[PDB]
C-alpha cells in the first residue's frame, strides 16, 4: 500500500541547514501532492507547504517560506525539505503527508523526522544492565531492564529480544539530565522460570551516533 | 489565518462512557473540516473528513458533526485503546490550520504500583557514577510520590522521575525514579532504599538493598 519513509533523526547547530526526505511508494508518485507538517510542544500542528510533483509548482505557509524550501527527485520518487538557519524554535518532528484530492488534509502519513537543534555534540548511550533478583521478583514473575545513559540528541530506540518480546514492556520517556545528556531505561517483567532457559536482551539503536548496541540482562 | 480552538484540553472517561469533542473556527469553513487521532509515539491518524464523513475503516463509534464555525467530534462509546490526543484541521482557507489538541484519557480502578529497586551495576561503577534505579510498575493514578533514602538521609536534588503514557489495554501507568551518586559516594554508604507513596496502598512501601 501506500507509504511515506522518512530520513532519520538530525542534530543541527544553530545557524546552520538541514534538509530531511520524504520517499515515497505504493502509488504513482510523479501524480500526487506532498505536504509538509511541523508538529513542536509551542505551536502544536502546523502545515508548512505542499509541493506538486507533476507541475513543479510549491506553495508555503507565509510563516514557513523565507526558512523553508521544497525540492523533489521524481527519479528516486523522493521529497525533500531543507530548513535554513535554524534556531531552538526549530527543534521539532517534521512529518511529509499526502492528500486525499479532496482539499488539504492528510490520509497517509511519513512516520516523522527528529529534528533537535543544539550547540551540543552527539554522543551514543552507554547501556547498563538492570539485573533481576529477589529484589525485583513478584510472585512468579521478575523485572529486569537496561539504562540507555547519557546520549544525545533524542530519539533511541529499545526492542527486546530483536522484537519477540513485547509484552510487559515499559520503554520510559527520555528525560534531560543537569549534565545536558539524555537518559532513559527500558524494563520488562517476564516468569521467574523463564530466567534461566530464556536469555534477555535488550536492543539499543541510536541513529544519530549510527550506534546500535545489545545487552544480555543476566541474574547478577 | 483562521484559528481553531479546541475544547476542553483534557478529559478524563472511563471506558464503555461517551466523549464530546468541540472545535470552533475564527470564521466559517463551511463543510472543510478534518479530525484526526494521535496515539502516543504515532503521527496523526485521519479519522473525520468534509466534517461527518468517517475515512475508510475507521469505527463506527467515532463520529463527526458541524458546519461553519462550530464542530462535533465523538466517541460514542470510548474503548481503553482510544486514549490519544485529538485534532480538529480546517481546510477552507489557506494555510490549513489545526486546533490546539483534545488529550482523553481513561479512567479507571485504582491500582497499586509492584515496586521494585535496581542497584548499580558493576559496569557502570568503572565509570565513577552509579544510578540507582526505582521501579513503580502498572498503577493507577499517575499521582504517586517516590522519596530516596541512603543511610536512611533522605535525598533531595539527585532524583529524576519518568512516566509512561497510559496503557492502552489496562490504562494503568509506570513511573521510574532515578538516583544519581558518584561511585565514591555511594560506596561510602550502605542501606539503599525508594519509599513510595500511592492511594492504592494503605502506607507507603518501602524497596530497598544493601550495597554489597
Amino acid at each position: 500500500q501506500v507509504q511515506l519513509q522518512q530520513s532519520g533523526p538530525e542534530l543541527v547547530r544553530p545557524g546552520v541547514s538541514v534538509k530531511i526526505s520524504c520517499k515515497g511508494s505504493g502509488y504513482t508518485f510523479i501524480d500526487e501532492a506532498l505536504h509538509w507538517v511541523k508538529q513542536s510542544h509551542a505551536e502544536s500542528l502546523e502545515w508548512i507547504g505542499v509541493i506538486r510533483p507533476y507541475s513543479g509548482e510549491t506553495n508555503y505557509n507565509q510563516k514557513f517560506k523565507d526558512k523553508a524550501t521544497m525540492t523533489v527527485d521524481i527519479s528516486s520518487s523522493t521529497a525533500y525539505l531543507e530548513l535554513a538557519r535554524l534556531t531552538s524554535e526549530d527543534s521539532a518532528i517534521y512529518y511529509c503527508a499526502r492528500d486525499w484530492e479532496r482539499g488539504d488534509f492528510f490520509d497517509y502519513w511519513g512516520q516523522g523526522t527528529l529534528v533537535t537543534v543544539s550547540s551540543a555534540s552527539t554522543k551514543g548511550p552507554s547501556v547498563f544492565p538492570l539485573a533481576p533478583s529477589s529484589k525485583s521478583t513478584s510472585g512468579g514473575t521478575a523485572a529486569l531492564g537496561c539504562l540507555v545513559k547519557d546520549y544525545f540528541p533524542e530519539p533511541v530506540t529499545v526492542s527486546w529480544n530483536s522484537g519477540a518480546l513485547t509484552s510487559g514492556v515499559h520503554t520510559f520517556p527520555a528525560v534531560l539530565q543537569s549534565s545536558g545528556l539524555y537518559s532513559l531505561s527500558s524494563v520488562v517483567t517476564v516468569p521467574s522460570s523463564s530466567l534461566g532457559t530464556q536469555t534477555y536482551i535488550c536492543n539499543v539503536n541510536h541513529k544519530p551516533s549510527n550506534t546500535k548496541v545489545d545487552k544480555k540482562v543476566e541474574p547478577k | 489565518d483562521i484559528v481553531m480552538t479546541q475544547t476542553p484540553k483534557f478529559l478524563l472517561v472511563s471506558a464503555g462512557d461517551k466523549v464530546t469533542i468541540t472545535c470552533k473556527a475564527s470564521q466559517s469553513v463551511s463543510n472543510d473540516l478534518t479530525w484526526y487521532q494521535q496515539k502516543p509515539g504515532q503521527s496523526p491518524k485521519l479519522l473525520i473528513y468534509y466534517a461527518s464523513n468517517r475515512y475508510t475503516g475507521v469505527p463506527d463509534r467515532f463520529t463527526g458533526s458541524g458546519y461553519g464555525t462550530d464542530f462535533t467530534f465523538t466517541i460514542s462509546t470510548v474503548q481503553a485503546e482510544d486514549l490519544a490526543v485529538y485534532f480538529c484541521q480546517q481546510d477552507y482557507g489557506s494555510p490549513p490550520t489545526f486546533g490546539g489538541g483534545t488529550k482523553v484519557e481513561i479512567k479507571r480502578t485504582v491500582a497499586a504500583p509492584s515496586v521494585f529497586i535496581f542497584p548499580p551495576s558493576d559496569e557502570q561503577l568503572k565509570s565513577g557514577t552509579a544510578s540507582v534505579v526505582c521501579l513503580l510498575n502498572n498503577f493507577y493514578p499517575r499521582e504517586a510520590k517516590v522519596q530516596w533514602k541512603v543511610d536512611n538521609a533522605l535525598q533531595s536534588g539527585n532524583s529524576q522521575e519518568s512516566v509512561t503514557e497510559q496503557d492502552s489495554k489496562d490504562s494503568t501507568y509506570s513511573l521510574s525514579s532515578t538516583l544519581t551518586l558518584s561511585k565514591a559516594d555511594y560506596e561510602k554508604h550502605k542501606v539503599y532504599a525508594c519509599e513510595v507513596t500511592h492511594q492504592g496502598l494503605s502506607s507507603p512501601v518501602t524497596k530497598s538493598f544493601n550495597r554489597g
